[PDB]
């Protein structure tokens, strides 16, 4: 993940598969998309999914809202962002034709509430971005995390 | 989906 650096110096605007946010000011780090996972399972706030655009950045995490059905727009820069995982547990998503994903979630502060963080809980998609290895050295370059 | 994208950033890495 050192050699990471190629997505970060590219910026790569990516499709994903939008789910749902949750709040997770309190939790941690993985704890936050467990909590943000699960929570959709459990409620389940969003009925059905859909595929949104997303950018990689080391300056910042940004939604895209490509058809803008549900709800999307942008979303933190590195200044807000202060973790980012694939799983908390390594859960999945059944999609409603039977296919699961892997569901990540990023934590960041929102502007005007520096002292609270949410979780966007988001699936995988896209092949090309492997989301095991995105937010992988997302964190990593983002927070300075690399080893 | 199958190609790699990289158009937004100004190059950055941490």
């Amino acid at each position: 993940m050192s050699t990471a650096a190629d997505l970060l110096r590219q910026g790569a605007a990516c499709s994903v598969l939008y789910l749902t946010s949750v709040e997770t000011e309190s939790l941690t780090g993985p704890q936050a998309v467990a909590r943000a996972s699960s929570a959709a399972l459990s409620c389940s706030p969003r009925p059905t999914p859909a595929v949104v655009h997303f950018k990689v950045s080391a300056q910042g995490i940004t939604l895209t809202d490509n058809q803008r059905k549900l709800f999307f727009r942008r979303h933190y820069p590195v200044n807000s962002i202060t973790f980012s995982s694939t799983d908390p547990q390594d859960r999945r998503w059944t999609n409603p034709d039977g296919t699961t994903s892997k569901i990540f979630g990023f934590v960041a502060k929102k502007p005007g509430s520096p002292w609270e963080n949410v979780c966007h809980l988001f699936a995988e998609l896209d092949p090309d971005q492997p989301a095991g290895a995105i937010v992988t050295f997302i964190t990593k370059v983002l927070l300075g995390q690399r080893k | 989906e199958d190609h790699k994208p990289g158009t937004f950033p100004k190059a950055l890495t941490n």
